[PDB]
RNA sequence: AGAGUGUAGCUUAAAAGCACCCAACUUACACUUAGGAGAUUCAAUUGACGCUCUGA
């Protein structure tokens, strides 16, 4: 008969949608996941869903940096506490080195 | 990544243990889980002991799993000669220890004998017991 | 001009221009002014050998001189963001009364996008 | 204590790529003690139990002191040595107070990075710097 | 069953009128004031003098230790073996008054 | 490389009476007695006094204090014991009830061919005896009493050496619960002694050593 | 080193007052006391 | 009598940063907030007082 019955799930196609280097405009979603796999750095914002998407034009780099967490996220504070004294966590961070200046300056006219 | 040389950076849970016997080996010793009653007739007082106890196993790299404390016990007597009542109470407070090696435990004994305050009493014996 | 707009899992906020950071240690009080780069721009410290003469006292008398070097430079803003028990404390706050009464807005503006 | 020590770790450089990469006396000690001691006398806790400090003569002792060591840092932000010089830092060692006029008074004076307009910079400044010789430029 | 006496009983709710009168003067408090920080380096030399104490006996100790393993290898591993006396250790603090 | 094989132990008395406080201390107590009677909610002698009090006025219009009255003269009838049995007798530094706000030790003479020892109860432990042993048996022995001495570990507290042949002095700890003492004016001249005395009468190296294992108090 | 845990105030805050009691057991050893009322002497059988 | 030397507990600090202590939150600890105390052993890289170690 089958006891177990159910798990017909489709998968999410989640993941990274821009690996490092790529050119990446404003508004364009990096990546996609559930569980911070990776976090935000910077330019980069977060979702509901924690899918991280860039806010400024240019390259997305991926990088190893010190997780230090909200002291109101409180789990994370006990673990940090849990630790020994020596020890820092890091974490895996997806930036975008932006690429053209915000803007220049132009002659209007000859007043 | 795996295949990368910066795998497991990110790796904590091995930094964190997150989850008794009295073991007297041959040269390396430890007694199992030291109850310190530490008995008196003010509640101040003995609290105030227990603190300083505590302190002490801090600074001496000790461990300190429990430091709860026993219900006071109304011994209410009749003091006779014309019934004079005089409803005392005792006051018991503990401070649990585990590990300690050979030349410690003497000497933490010695500092308590110093330490010990006016009209209070210890008794330091196992864990076994029934609150 | 552009902000680092992300962090928003990690702490501290690096969305500022200007960040004031106070450091409290035992004896002397440290109190910065940061960019994004990490150049520290205006600082005044205890240890600075002219206000160690003459404590929540010296962390205001501190944040006081801090707003007079504020003005000096021509920094106006800042984001100070500390931890919620730093908030909470009377230093804290009495560093942020003498900024305030110097004229160094501790809140600054945005950044203006279109 | 965490934070303190990420921060330490950030500041050191690693082998992993990272935001750095892709976007970066005896004698007058014993006088200082012996003011710091009298200072205490004459508090004496009570004044803490609340004082202001005198900010004017701080200013000045910092002016006479690490000042100098203050500007570069200042300069450095700026960009002057970077563009003025081409590189090459220096310490402004001979502390400048320039002062542009507006009225008779008051005098609106130029500090190492303040804002003051044209209107107030229309006409040359007063410069004071207490020295003895120099080329003045702007 | 663990039941402790740290609950404030019930008897003390309503009985809460007969003293709300704590007007010190700037002298008095200042004289605590004074008072409190002598105190407190007091108790942190005597903490002090205790560490020493405590440190001096186990360098003591440790000598010993040396010395009896150096002039008999094997009596050093007995010295060391705790003995049973200490499974029902009893004593009393001292009174103001003897007998 | 003969080791001669001499055991010791440092006898401890512990501090029947308690310590007198200093000025600050005092002070300070006073301050925390002032405190608590400040912050204190009720007393039953307080609530049967004052109300009562007030009372009786308004009955007259229209006890507490036999209870202290009482109280004092219970207090002045009862008569305690002498924390200063000390002082009074002064030239007593044998007597084992002597010194009551501090710990005491031990100090005994011997006069030997050789040397002349000023000694603090030494032993002469055997290669099959064990250290513990020797130095339970030395108590047993020299000082001729019954007593009930508590340890409290088998390791040792301190040693010494001496090198001529090679040797050592092997020092331990022991708490007297009681210790019944058999003829006070012996030959055996035994001395009980405080800190400073112990420093004072010892005139070697190897016994004036001895005092830094020894609580301070 | 017996008088320090002995400075001891009442770390709780709704309480009731204590008095300075002088408690003998049938030892013969005086005990400083905070028992209820103002009781001077209160001696053991 | 000789060797190693010598910043407060400690330091590839140079008057620092950690350790430390009293209060108030705390069953207590812990955290946090307020306070507290502290040092170049002494004379011009040299010498003379302090320890540690080895002898008598
Ligand atoms: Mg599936
Ligand atoms: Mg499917």
């Amino acid at each position: 008969s089958s006891k177990n019955l159910g798990g017909k799930s489709s998968g999410r196609r989640q993941g990274i949608k821009k690996m490092e280097g790529h050119y990446v405009h404003a508004g364009n979603i990096i990546a996609t996941q559930r569980h911070f796999r990776w976090h935000p750095g910077a330019h980069v914002g977060v979702g509901k869903n924690k899918c991280l998407y860039a806010l400024e034009e240019g390259i997305v780099r991926y990088t190893k940096e010190v997780y230090v967490p909200h002291p109101r996220n409180t789990e994370a504070v006990d673990l940090i506490t849990r630790l020994p004294k020596g020890a820092v966590l890091y974490k895996t961070f997806v930036h975008v080195v932006p690429a053209k200046p915000e803007g220049t300056f132009k002659l209007v006219a000859m007043l | 990544y795996k295949t990368k040389p910066t795998h497991g950076i990110g790796k904590y849970k091995h930094l964190i243990k997150a989850e008794v016997r009295a073991i007297n080996l041959g040269t390396d010793y430890e007694y199992g889980v030291l109850n310190i009653h530490l008995t008196a007739y003010d509640m101040t007082l003995a609290e105030s002991y227990a603190q300083y106890v505590h302190n002490l196993c801090n600074s001496l790299s000790i461990k300190v799993e429990e430091s709860y404390a026993m219900p006071t016990k109304t011994i209410e007597v009749l003091q006779l000669q014309m019934l004079l009542d005089s409803v005392l109470t005792t006051h018991e407070r503990v401070v649990q220890i585990s590990g300690l090696s050979a030349t410690f435990a003497e000497i933490f004994l010695e500092i308590i004998q110093s330490s010990l305050p006016e009209g209070v009493r210890l008794s330091v014996k196992e864990h076994t017991e029934e609150d | 001009a552009r902000k680092e707009r992300g962090w928003r899992t990690v702490f501290p906020s690096r969305e500022f221009w200007h960040r004031l950071r106070v450091i409290r240690t035992q004896h002397h009080v440290e109190a910065l002014v940061e960019h994004q780069n990490g150049k520290v721009v205006v600082s005044a410290s205890t240890r600075e050998w002219a206000i160690k003469k003459h404590n929540v006292v010296a962390c205001e008398s501190i944040g006081r001189v801090l707003a007079q070097r504020c003005l000096e430079a021509g920094i106006n803003f800042m984001v100070y963001q500390p931890t919620p028990w730093e908030a909470a404390s009377d230093s804290m706050k009495r560093l942020q009364s003498a900024m305030t009464e110097g004229g160094v807005v501790l809140r600054e503006p945005q950044r203006i996008y279109e | 204590r965490y934070r303190r020590r990420a921060e330490q770790e950030a500041q050191a450089p690693h082998w992993w790529r990272t935001y750095r990469e892709y976007f970066g006396r005896t004698q007058q000690l014993l006088e200082r003690k012996q003011a710091i001691q009298e200072l205490r006398a004459n508090v004496e806790e009570r004044a803490a139990r609340t004082a202001s400090v005198p900010l004017d003569a701080v200013r000045a002792e910092w002016e006479r002191t690490c000042g100098p060591y203050h500007k570069q840092r200042l300069a450095e932000y700026y960009g002057l040595y970077r563009d003025l010089f081409h590189g090459a830092t220096f310490v402004p060692r001979v502390p400048l107070h320039v002062a542009y006029a507006v009225g008779e008074d008051d005098l609106m004076p130029v500090y190492c990075g303040n804002e003051v307009t044209p209107t107030e910079a229309a006409q040359a400044p007063e410069v004071t710097y207490e020295a003895e010789l120099w080329t003045l430029l702007l | 069953i663990p039941i402790e006496d740290f609950i404030t009983p019930l008897k003390f709710l309503d009985k809460a009128r007969e003293r709300p009168q704590v007007e010190l003067t700037f002298e008095e408090t200042e004289r605590r004031a004074l008072l409190l920080k002598k105190w407190s380096l007091y108790k942190q030399q005597e903490r002090k003098m205790e560490r020493d104490t405590i440190r001096a006996m186990l360098e003591a100790q440790q000598e010993a230790l040396e010395e009896l393993q150096l002039e008999s290898p094997k009596l050093h591993a007995e010295a060391i073996k705790r003995d049973p006396n200490l499974f029902p250790f009893e004593k009393e603090g001292p009174h103001y008054t003897p007998p | 490389s003969p080791w001669r094989l001499l055991g010791a132990l440092c006898l401890q008395r512990p501090p029947v009476v308690s310590k007198p406080l200093t000025p600050l201390q005092e002070e300070m107590a006073s301050l925390l007695q002032q405190i608590e009677i400040e912050r204190s909610l009720y007393s039953d002698h307080e609530l049967r006094a004052l109300d009562e009090n007030q009372r009786l006025a308004k009955k007259k219009a229209d006890l507490a204090q036999d209870l202290e009255d009482m109280w004092e003269q219970k207090f002045l009838q009862f008569k305690l014991g002498a924390r200063i049995t000390e002082a009074d007798e002064k030239n007593d530094r044998t007597s084992l009830n002597r010194k009551l706000d501090r710990n005491l030790v031990l100090l005994v003479r011997e006069k030997f061919g050789d040397q002349d020892v000023w000694i603090l109860p030494q032993a002469e432990w055997q290669p099959g005896e064990t250290l513990r042993g020797t130095a339970e048996r030395t108590l047993a022995t020299l000082s001729e009493n019954n007593m009930e001495a508590k340890f409290l570990g088998n390791a040792p507290c301190g040693h010494y050496t001496f090198k001529f042949l090679g040797a050592k002095v092997f020092f331990f700890k022991a708490l007297l619960l009681t210790g019944d003492f058999s003829q006070a004016g012996n030959k055996g001249h035994h001395v009980w002694v405080t800190k400073d005395e112990l420093g004072d009468y010892l005139k070697p190296k190897y016994l004036a050593q001895v005092r830094r294992f020894v609580s301070d108090l | 080193d017996s008088s320090r845990a002995s400075l001891t105030r009442v770390h709780r805050q709704a309480y009731a007052r204590l008095y300075p009691v002088l408690l003998v057991k049938q030892d013969g050893s005086t005990i400083h006391i905070r028992y209820r009322e103002p009781r001077r002497m209160l001696a053991m059988p």
